């Protein structure tokens, strides 16, 4: 132990060097500078977990310094590691290293390669300091920390303006978020003095006796934060258009760091959750809804980003169920393998954009698995991890899990959701498969190819003694839920190989219908919460730019200058030149004088 | 002891840079960089004695140093001078935003250059005296003095581009909305003497023996009016804000001009120093009144700031929405919002000093301010786009950064005063996000819109581009580690706070 300030440091160091080298260094150079800085930050987080075991995995802390020490509101500057830290920091940082490596050999010959790994190690970095903040202040600073480096590493590739104007609208829908959580953390202080999530925990019973409104609403903003970063309902409108930048910043996104920052948020503060139970199982239906939406959208989409990117949504949605449920364990375990399989997928979509060109539509490319075989492979894996393809697949374990929480805990409904996104998850991933490979061994991909097999299932995480344990199901009911959802994620594969492949009358014959239009226009621009949002923020948000322009309140504060430019020239005309004015005007003067005086008396 | 050197070594040494002229065209700046490290070095000297971390609160006055000496003894007037850890804060601050604007100067040798140079000086010397003056009437002629030097700056040295009538328009703007709120707080002074002398008998301007004077509320609510709208003009608080996108668009564009006379916030301290203490009553029923208008100064400016086409005016707006939050802090009665007001007042500082001088160094190589002619700069430019991505992000609120430190420190005190105001202000804080990656997106990024932006354009100096890294370095180090500022102005803001709330 005592490295996880190392942890943060190196990749900040890999930051600050790749950042002030400013492309003056060869690629080579860069290129182990940013992949040997997350590099060692991942061989520090082993030394550190082979630590961790090697007690009886108690949580350690590590104070830095104090940030902030006004009264009573002291926020320190404080890492903790335990079993879920330790294993959001090595998901973060070995997956990371896996990205950093396949983006050195795949940005090659790229203008701004050390931008894009100095960006790539403060996204690292920001990630770190969001899973091993002791409180909520250092949490919040990872949180946009984050955010600030997806924005930079969305809009990468700056000449185009579609990508910078997907970068900055995936900040605002992001830092909207921010601030649910910034309310968050100003009710909990307000409450209970402090920002700790041990102390807030310890403290909350006892706050909240009499009145749990405060808490309901604290918890209800922690919910809009959490769905801010990880692209739910609300909040989830970027997360498609946020693929404009390069496959390896998709990766780290979607599998790393980004969306998984809600999650680790929820499950770190489920002390808090669990004393307001409707704002949880809010969370279930947000996560229930998220993924059966996301499931629907990614079915119509024309491109395998946008299918990866819904993917994504459904699996965090997914994963924000099995939060509801309380089966946090399942919510964790699945974290760690949907960013194994979703890593593969990306790195894999990457290789196939890099093979062709132009970045042709799915209904172009068709016939591929003969021409990249070793590809054919890696996307074959990474969606049967995806569509959990029972006993082969690590997916499968983790929706299993997951579902056997939502049973154990009386929630039915929330199970026939997952239930249903799973067929659906099966069916838009071999839709996808079987529409663009129907009709050299790098080493990361290798890893990941094995850890999104039953391999990465065997990965436990040491979560026994962080979160609270999911309550056992029976066998019987187990191994029914087993065969249902076995069955159910085949017969998707199944319904996805008798549409896709082979003639496709039956697929054109319901999308060249009125119903199938209406309904493919709908799914296809996200059910239409881009154009809500677009007409209820950003329209009247430029209208009112435009409204004041030109400054209203300087104008009706110019208007005394005016006035008096007015009465100046009104008062002028009395100058006349003429002395019988002159005269006239001071017996008139006279007149008023006497009249006043006469009249006050 | 040193308080009236703090205030002379500018104006000395204004006048040197004057008479060193004929000595050569070149020299006076060196006498200018001097003068202004020497005022640095003794504000850092007095910060270093001082004392002020291990200094506990014991209630207004308390001074850690002190100086009198009588200039007008028939009305009780005396150059009174006193120094305690927001001062010195403020004193600090402009001393090395002194010396910034002496080196963001250089290399601009023309004629009359040692005036430049006095006129700088001048209005450097003048902010130090407002922050040092603890008598009513020095603190007005310290308030007022300023305007002389920054009117002929902007009107005779000012924007090289425009049409000279545009230069004296905005200059004489200026003048007029500074020096007409500066009468009205005269007026306020004047009653506030007068009520005094009718309740004891003796003639004082000293604002020791001028607190706790008996009156009654409305007498109070004017004189707390009049304070205020001399505070709110140069705050700026909407919509006495007009003044200043134009002083800042037509100020010379060497960008020195705004870091020494429009960048610095003597108005915050002033509401603090003389508004709370000596109108408490006053000031908590004035306090919802003045937080809406904090709130519609945050989203008139953000909105404002969108809406430019000139990177100045941007900035300009920045501001006017950055000193909206700060105004929602000091009308709280909170310690913890106080002291996000005092980080918040000293990073808005330091990130619009960096935005102005980018700025300053953009305008000097594309020769144009227009954000419709500039684009996808990132690619033409070696250092520029870097820095100005940082502090735009500073701007933004970045935690990392100490206007993320200081602005959530209002955030939380203010919630625990008033949390609907909070609730709209941390909008307000997206809005500010917004409008940080306009700049970003309409400057740096994209497409080249004209064929000035469609070249390679030199670097920056090592001068230039150290200081700005100066400021990159300072401003890292107040968003990671605060606590030596929050000890220093914990004392001040404590005894404020405490005068505040016990009164009331
Ligand atoms: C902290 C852990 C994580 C927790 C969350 C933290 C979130 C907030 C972090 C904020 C950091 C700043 C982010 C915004 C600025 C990014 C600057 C940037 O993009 O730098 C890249 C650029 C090189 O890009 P390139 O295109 O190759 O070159 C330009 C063309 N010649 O670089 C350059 O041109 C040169 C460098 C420009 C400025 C770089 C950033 C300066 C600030 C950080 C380092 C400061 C110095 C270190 C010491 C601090 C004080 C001790
Ligand atoms: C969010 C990221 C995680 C944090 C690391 C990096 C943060 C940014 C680095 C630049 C700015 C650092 C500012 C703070 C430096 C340390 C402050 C300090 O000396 O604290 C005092 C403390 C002594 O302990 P104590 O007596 O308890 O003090 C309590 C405080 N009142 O002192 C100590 O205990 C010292 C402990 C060791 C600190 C080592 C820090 C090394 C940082 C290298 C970073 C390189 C890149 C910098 C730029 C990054 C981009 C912004
Ligand atoms: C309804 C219930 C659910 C509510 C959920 C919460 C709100 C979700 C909001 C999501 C929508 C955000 C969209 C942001 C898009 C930003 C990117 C973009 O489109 O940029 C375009 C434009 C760029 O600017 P410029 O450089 O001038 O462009 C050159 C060419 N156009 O830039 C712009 O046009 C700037 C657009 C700014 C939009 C500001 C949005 C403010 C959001 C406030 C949220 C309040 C939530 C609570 C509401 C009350 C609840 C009781
Ligand atoms: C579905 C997934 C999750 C989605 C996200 C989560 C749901 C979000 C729904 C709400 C939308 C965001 C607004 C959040 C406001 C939270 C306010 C809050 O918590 O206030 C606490 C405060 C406590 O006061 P209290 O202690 O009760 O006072 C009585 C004495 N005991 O309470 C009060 O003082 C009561 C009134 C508080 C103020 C409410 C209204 C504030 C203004 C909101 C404006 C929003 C739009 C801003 C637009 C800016 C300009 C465009
Ligand atoms: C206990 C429950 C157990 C599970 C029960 C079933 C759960 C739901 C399963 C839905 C999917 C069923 C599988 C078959 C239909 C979908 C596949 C299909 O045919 O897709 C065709 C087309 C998209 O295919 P594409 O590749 O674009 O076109 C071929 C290339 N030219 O597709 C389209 O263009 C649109 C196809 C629509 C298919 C029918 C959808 C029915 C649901 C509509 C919900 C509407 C919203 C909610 C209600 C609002 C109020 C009415
Ligand atoms: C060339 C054309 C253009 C230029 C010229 C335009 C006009 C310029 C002049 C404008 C100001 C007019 C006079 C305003 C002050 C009025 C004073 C007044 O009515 O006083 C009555 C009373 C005095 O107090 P009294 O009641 O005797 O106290 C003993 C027990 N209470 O008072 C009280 O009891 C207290 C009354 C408080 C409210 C009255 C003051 C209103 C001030 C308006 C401006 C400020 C508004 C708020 C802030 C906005 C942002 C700065
Ligand atoms: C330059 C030094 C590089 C050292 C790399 C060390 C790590 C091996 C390569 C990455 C493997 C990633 C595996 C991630 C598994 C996560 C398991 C989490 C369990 C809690």
């Amino acid at each position: 132990m005592n490295m996880l300030a190392l942890t943060i440091i190196l990749p900040l160091i890999g930051f600050v060097l790749l950042a002030f080298s400013r492309g003056r260094w060869s690629e080579n150079v860069s290129a182990i500078v940013g992949v040997g800085s997350v590099g060692l930050a991942a061989l520090v987080t082993a030394f550190i977990g082979v630590d961790f075991f090697a007690n009886g995995e108690q949580t350690y802390s590590q104070p830095l310094w104090t940030w902030m020490s006004v009264g009573d509101f002291n926020i320190g500057f404080n890492l903790v590691l335990d079993g879920l830290s330790l294993t959001m920091l090595s998901v973060v940082t070995g997956v990371g290293f896996l990205i950093h490596m396949y983006a050195s050999w795949y940005m090659r010959g790229e203008e701004g390669y050390s931008r894009f790994f100095a960006y790539t190690n403060l996204f690292i970095a920001s990630m770190v300091v969001l899973v091993l903040a002791d409180n909520l202040l250092l949490m919040y600073l990872g949180w946009e920390g984050v955010g600030l480096c997806s924005y930079l590493l969305i809009g990468f590739y700056y000449t185009d303006p579609k990508n910078g104007a997907a970068a900055m609208k995936a900040f605002v829908v992001t830092r909207v978020g921010d601030v649910f959580l910034a309310f968050a953390l100003f009710i909990l202080y307000n409450e209970l003095g402090t920002l700790n999530f041990r102390e807030m925990v310890e403290l909350a019973p006892a706050h909240f006796a009499d009145g749990n409104n405060m808490l309901m609403w604290a918890t209800l903003m922690l919910l809009g934060g959490a769905v801010g970063k990880s692209a739910q309902l609300p909040l989830q409108t970027w997360l498609a258009d946020a693929m404009a930048g390069p496959t390896p910043v998709s990766a780290l996104i979607h599998a790393a760091t980004m969306v998984t920052a809600g999650v680790y948020l929820i499950a770190r503060t489920h002390g808090l959750f669990l004393m307001t139970p409707e704002v949880l199982h809010l969370v279930g239906i947000v996560g229930a809804v998220t993924l059966l939406l996301a499931g629907f959208a990614a079915l119509v989409q024309t491109d395998i980003k946008r299918v990866l990117a819904y993917s994504t949504m459904s699996q965090i949605g997914y994963m924000f169920l099995a939060l509801g449920v309380q089966a946090w364990d399942a919510a964790i375990f699945h974290l760690m393998t949907h960013a194994f399989f979703k890593a593969l997928l990306f790195l894999a979509s990457g290789s196939v954009i890099l093979a062709c060109h132009h970045e042709q539509n799915i209904f172009k490319m068709g016939g591929l698995r003969k021409s990249i075989p070793l590809v054919y492979l890696c996307f074959l894996v990474g969606g049967a991890a995806l569509s959990a393809l029972p006993l082969v697949t690590a997916g499968f374990f983790s929706k299993d899990e997951i579902l056997a929480g939502a049973m154990a805990n009386g929630h039915i409904n929330l199970m026939v959701a997952g239930l249903v996104g799973a067929f659906m998850t099966s069916l838009y991933t071999f839709r996808m498969i079987f529409i663009v490979f129907h009709g050299t061994h790098s080493l990361p991909l290798i890893v990941l190819l094995i850890l999104s097999t039953f391999v990465g299932a065997l990965i436990v995480p040491p979560l026994q003694g962080v979160l609270p344990q999911t309550t056992e199901l029976a066998h019987g009911s187990m191994l029914t839920l087993e065969i249902t959802s076995g069955v159910v994620a085949v017969v998707g594969i199944l319904l996805a190989a008798w549409l896709w492949l082979g003639k496709r009358t039956l697929v054109t014959s319901i999308a060249n219908s009125a119903p199938g239009r209406l309904l493919s226009t709908w799914w296809y621009n996200a059910w239409g919460f881009d154009w809500l949002y677009d007409k209820v923020f950003v329209k009247p948000f430029l209208g009112i730019a435009w409204l004041l322009k030109r400054d209203p309140l300087n104008s009706m504060m110019n208007i005394p200058a005016v006035l008096s430019r007015f009465a100046g020239k009104g008062l002028l005309l009395s100058e006349n030149g003429y002395l019988r004015w002159y005269v006239a005007s001071m017996s008139i003067g006279a007149v008023v004088v006497l009249a006043l005086l006469m009249v006050l008396r | 002891m040193l308080l009236p050197w703090l205030i002379l070594i500018p104006f000395i040494g204004g006048f040197l840079c004057w008479q060193t002229e004929r000595f050569g065209v070149k020299v006076p700046r060196w006498i200018a960089l001097i003068t202004m490290g020497l005022t640095l070095a003794l504000s850092l000297q007095l910060w270093l004695q001082g004392g002020y971390s291990l200094t506990q609160s014991a209630g207004i006055p308390q001074w850690q140093s002190e100086f009198d000496m009588p200039w007008i003894p028939r009305f009780g007037i005396s150059i009174h001078l006193a120094i305690d850890g927001l001062s010195l804060l403020m004193v600090v601050l402009t001393g090395l935003l002194g010396v910034l604007a002496v080196l963001c100067s250089w290399k601009e040798i023309e004629k009359y250059q040692g005036f430049f140079h006095l006129n700088l000086m001048w209005i450097l010397g003048g902010v130090i005296g407002v922050f040092l003056a603890i008598d009513m009437f020095l603190f007005f002629f310290f308030w007022e003095m300023m305007l002389v030097p920054m009117y002929f700056l902007i009107a005779l040295w000012g924007h090289k581009a425009s049409d000279g009538k545009t230069r004296i328009t905005a200059a004489t703007k200026f003048f007029i909305y500074t020096q007409a709120s500066g009468l009205v707080m005269l007026i306020a002074i004047l009653a506030l003497v007068f009520v005094h002398y009718n309740a004891t008998g003796v003639w004082t301007f000293n604002y020791e023996e001028l607190l706790n004077t008996p009156m009654s509320s409305g007498v109070e609510y004017l004189l707390m009016l009049g304070f205020f709208i001399a505070f709110a003009v140069k705050m700026p608080v909407v919509p006495l804000h007009g003044w200043l996108p134009d002083a800042h668009s037509q100020a010379p564009t060497a960008g020195s001009v705004d870091l020494a006379g429009i960048l610095l916030k003597t108005a915050a301290y002033g509401l603090l120093r003389f508004s709370l203490p000596l109108f408490p009553n006053a000031s908590a029923e004035f306090a919802p009144i003045a937080m809406w208008l904090g709130v519609i100064g945050i989203f008139y400016g953000a909105w404002m700031a969108f809406a430019q086409t000139d990177i100045k005016r941007l900035i300009a707006y920045t501001s006017v929405s950055h000193m909206g939050f700060v105004l929602i802090a000091i009308y709280t009665g909170s310690q913890l919002a106080y002291q996000g007001a005092v980080i918040q007042m000293i990073a808005h500082g330091l990130s619009a000093a960096g935005l102005f001088i980018l700025c300053g160094q953009l305008y000097e190589r594309i020769h144009t301010r227009d954000m419709r002619m500039m684009g996808g700069l990132w690619s033409k430019m070696k250092w520029l786009p870097a820095l100005s991505l940082f502090f735009a992000v500073a701007t933004l609120g970045m935690p990392g950064t100490g206007n993320f430190v200081g602005e959530f420190m209002i955030l939380f005190g203010s919630f625990q005063v008033v949390p609907v105001i909070t609730v709209i202000s941390t909008f307000g804080l997206v809005f500010a996000s917004v409008y940080s990656l306009a700049m970003l997106h309409r400057a740096y990024f994209g497409k080249a819109k004209s064929q000035i932006a469609s070249q390679e354009l030199p670097g920056m100096s090592l001068r230039e581009l150290f200081m700005i890294l100066l400021l990159v370095v300072l401003l890292v180090l107040l968003g990671f580690y605060p606590q030596p500022i929050l000890d220093t102005s914990h004392s001040a803001i404590g005894n404020i706070q405490q005068w505040f709330v016990n009164s009331v």
